[PDB]
Parts: structure tokens; C-alpha cells; sequence
């Protein structure tokens, strides 16, 4: 599914 | 290539490049900064990760578009162009892995830095695994696994269960299990146990730490909803 | 650089690059196609324009971000990096202008192709004018004006007032008047007269031609609302 | 204000 984004947004 | 620019100027320009949404430039500035040979601060590690995650993220999205067209098609042009994008993607992953191996990981002694870099190592081997098909594909998968596992072992010994790096690592390793390793049950188990152990530690956190931990917990939950 | 690839393969790959949102690749494939020396079809002209408009559009947005930071600031890094982006942008504009001059415009005899290319010429001089400050800035502005004017003269003689290329040309020339030439009244007049003359010709059009003409008329109207 | 986009979208 989704991995961590590079920034909190 | 950036050898003549001051470290501080490279960092400053990486921040400007992010604001301008110039992520290839960002990545080049951060590669230059790493190559100065000094360790990176927390903020600088995030600049490095943001830059390359965005560059490779765009390559991955393009590779997926082209791979879909190629699979529907099955002249040489679609395969040739998918191969071109694939080679570029592999080159960027190799560059990041090379920075981690020379010499970010070996100089990282604090748990936070070492886990951060090993999580990155797992991620870039995972991106290589997404496009791999040849004699080395099992070995690429195992390289990702090994990096994530070492990061997990350190994180569980040295960081609280709400630490955002520990949480993001578990998130990404769970994606590895589901999407790469064909281990959906391991993926679900890891995401669930991570979520529950973080939930039980939220009471210790300030408002700002709570916001970060719950943000990543929601990503774990979003995956669990998709997978179950 | 693309000299060894077939023209048809370059066109095919430009279409794939657009689908993959790889606009730099798209532009390189289309430059290679133009350099084969043959005229371009309607569809191929649109691929060329889409590719470079997207590349330079991203450079313009980044230059604007950096120029804003620089103006608020007023070390050398912000100016240096804005200059780097500016030089890159100028290089792309020079490349497009060079394709138009060698030899797309001179071989374009039909009104539709010649207007298309002269509209592009006006646009890329306009993009150069947006970043110009030196001894040649007046001359860059006049080069844009001259290209747009020749395109206007041909379009008014050879195309109906609803033709989408004629409409897009008038739209962009009106933006030139407002944003570059400091002639907001000329911009408003051109947009109004273009809109009204197109409105009066819509009755002649099929459903699909009507949709294209009204789409651009709405852009003219959106500018008029912003400017009045 | 706005110039023409590269595609109808
Ligand atoms: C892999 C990783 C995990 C957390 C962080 S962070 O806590 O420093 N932070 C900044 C980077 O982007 C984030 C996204 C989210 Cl959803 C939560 C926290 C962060 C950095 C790297
Ligand atoms: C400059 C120009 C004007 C119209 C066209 S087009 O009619 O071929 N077409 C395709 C390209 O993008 C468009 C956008 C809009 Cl809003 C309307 C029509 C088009 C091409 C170039
Ligand atoms: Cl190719
Ligand atoms: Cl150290
Ligand atoms: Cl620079
Ligand atoms: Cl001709
Ligand atoms: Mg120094
Ligand atoms: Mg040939």
C-alpha cells in the first residue's frame, strides 16, 4: 500500500 | 561535481531546491554534501531522504505507466523506453546505496542515525526489487530484508515504540513484506503489532510528538484497511 | 543525440513520455524528430509544443519561487541558484527558438503551420523577456512582439475567428501585452475583440469545433475578469 | 493572467 512520505505533508 | 561548493552552501541550496520543487537539483546538492565526508544532522538526513525519495518516486511512477502499456502490448519502442527509465531508476538507487555504503552507515553510531540510514538502504533495495527479474532478483530482495531487519533490531532495543523513525521503518518493512516478499500475513502482523504498541505509548508524549506518531499510525491503519 | 533513432520511433516515444509525465524526455524525443528535417504534422506540432511548454513551465515556476526569495532577501546562494535556474531556462528557450529558425518556420507554408510556429516563437521570446534585465531586454521584447504580430496578420487573413490556433495566439499575445509590454489596455482590447468575433462565428461550427473554440474563449474571459 | 495550456485539459 503506502510507504512513508518524505515530509509530514 | 559539487566538490568546489561549500558544505553549508550545498545544504542551503538543497532547501531552496525543495521550495522550488527542483528535486533532481536537491538530490545533487545533497549528494555533494554527503561527499564532504562529515556526518549529517537530523535535518540534513531528512533533506537527503526527501530529495532521493522524490526523484525515485517519479521514476517509479513513470516505470509503472510504461510497464502497464508494455504488458497490454504483449515494435520495440515501449520495451526500449521502459528499459531506459528502468536503467535510470537503477542508477539513482545505486547512487543512494553508494552514499550509504561510503560512508554514512559505518560512521552512524547513534541509534537514530543508524536506523535512519538502514531504513533508506532497505527502501532503495526495495525499489530495485520492484523492477528486478534476473539472476540477482532473489539477492536484491534479501538485501532489502537484511537492511530492514538490522534497522528493526536496533529500533526495538534503542527507541520507544512511538519513535517516528521506528514507526516509518515498520511501515516500510510491512510494505516490503506485502508487495515484494509475498508475505501478506507478515505485513499485516507487523503493521498491527506496531500500531498497538505505539497506541499504548502515546500517553507519554507531548502534543507535537503525539502528532508525529499518530500521523504514521494512520498510515499503518490505512494499509491495514487496504489489506484486510 | 537522437540521430540514430527512426523518426517514427521518436514520435512514438514522445507519446509514451507524455503518458509517463516525462516531459524532459518528451522534449528530447521531439527535438530529435524535428532534426530529421521533415515538416511536422498537426499532431506532431502539438507534441513538440506540449513537451517544451511543460519543461519551460516548470522552470518558470521554479524561477518565480527563487526570485521571490531573492527579493525578500534584498550570502550569494539564493542569487546563484536563481541564476542557475535562469540559465537553464534560457538554454531551453534558445533550443526551441533554434528549432523554429532551423528550419520549421521557413518550411511552413500553410497558414495553420506557420501561425503555430510563429505563436511558439512569440511565446519563447516572451519567456526570455520574463527573466531579462540587460542591454538586450528591449530587443527580446520586440522579438516576441514581431513574431506574434506576423502570426496575427496571417491568422486574420487566412483563418476564421473561431480557429483554435488563432484564438490561442490572441490569448497569448494579450498576455504578452499585459505582463511584458506594460500595455494592459491593448491586452484588454485584444481579448475583448477576439472573444466577440469568435462568439459571432460559433453558429458555423460542429459540436467538436464549438467545444474547442469555447474552451479558449473561456480563457479569454477568465483573463478579462482578472484584468477588469 | 493565463496563457494557453499544452492540451485541452
Ligand atoms: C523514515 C522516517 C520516519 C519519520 C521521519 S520524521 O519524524 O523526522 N518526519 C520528517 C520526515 O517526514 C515525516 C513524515 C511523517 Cl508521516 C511523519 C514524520 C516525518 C523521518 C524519516
Ligand atoms: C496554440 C494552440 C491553440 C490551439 C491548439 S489545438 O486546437 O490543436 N488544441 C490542442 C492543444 O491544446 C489545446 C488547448 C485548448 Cl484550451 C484548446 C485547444 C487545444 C494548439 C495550439
Ligand atoms: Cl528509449
Ligand atoms: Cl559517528
Ligand atoms: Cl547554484
Ligand atoms: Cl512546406
Ligand atoms: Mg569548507
Ligand atoms: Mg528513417
Amino acid at each position: 500500500a503506502g510507504s512513508i512520505p518524505g515530509r509530514r505533508s | 561535481a559539487m566538490g568546489s561548493m561549500e558544505r553549508a552552501s550545498l545544504i542551503q541550496k538543497a532547501k531552496l531546491a525543495e521550495q522550488a520543487e527542483r528535486y533532481e537539483d536537491m538530490a545533487a546538492f545533497m549528494k555533494g554534501a554527503v561527499e564532504k565526508g562529515e556526518e549529517l544532522s537530523c535535518e540534513e538526513r531528512n533533506l537527503l531522504s526527501v530529495a532521493y525519495k522524490n526523484v525515485v518516486g517519479g521514476q517509479r511512477a513513470a516505470w509503472r505507466v510504461l510497464s502497464s502499456i508494455e504488458q497490454k502490448s504483449n515494435g520495440p519502442e515501449v520495451r526500449e523506453y521502459r528499459e531506459k527509465v528502468e536503467t535510470e531508476l537503477q542508477g539513482v538507487c545505486d547512487t543512494v546505496l553508494g552514499l550509504l555504503d561510503s560512508h554514512l552507515i559505518k560512521e552512524a553510531g547513534d541509534a537514530e542515525s543508524r536506523v535512519f540510514y538502514l531504513k533508506m538502504k532497505g527502501d532503495y533495495y526495495r525499489y530495485l526489487a520492484e523492477v528486478a527479474t534476473g539472476d540477482d532478483k532473489k539477492r536484491i530482495i534479501d538485501s532489502a530484508r537484511s537492511a530492514y531487519q538490522e534497522a528493526m533490531d536496533i529500533s526495538k532495543k534503542e527507541m520507544p515504540p512511538t519513535n517516528p523513525i521506528r514507526l516509518g521503518l515498520a511501515l516500510n518493512f510491512s510494505v516490503f513484506h506485502y508487495e515484494i516478499a509475498n508475505s501478506p500475513e507478515e505485513a499485516i502482523s507487523l503493521a498491527k503489532t506496531t500500531f498497538d504498541e505505539a497506541m499504548a505509548d502515546l500517553h507519554t508524549l507531548s502534543e507535537d510528538s503525539y502528532k508525529d506518531s499518530t500521523l504514521i499510525m494512520q498510515l499503518l491503519r490505512d494499509n491495514l484497511t487496504l489489506w484486510t
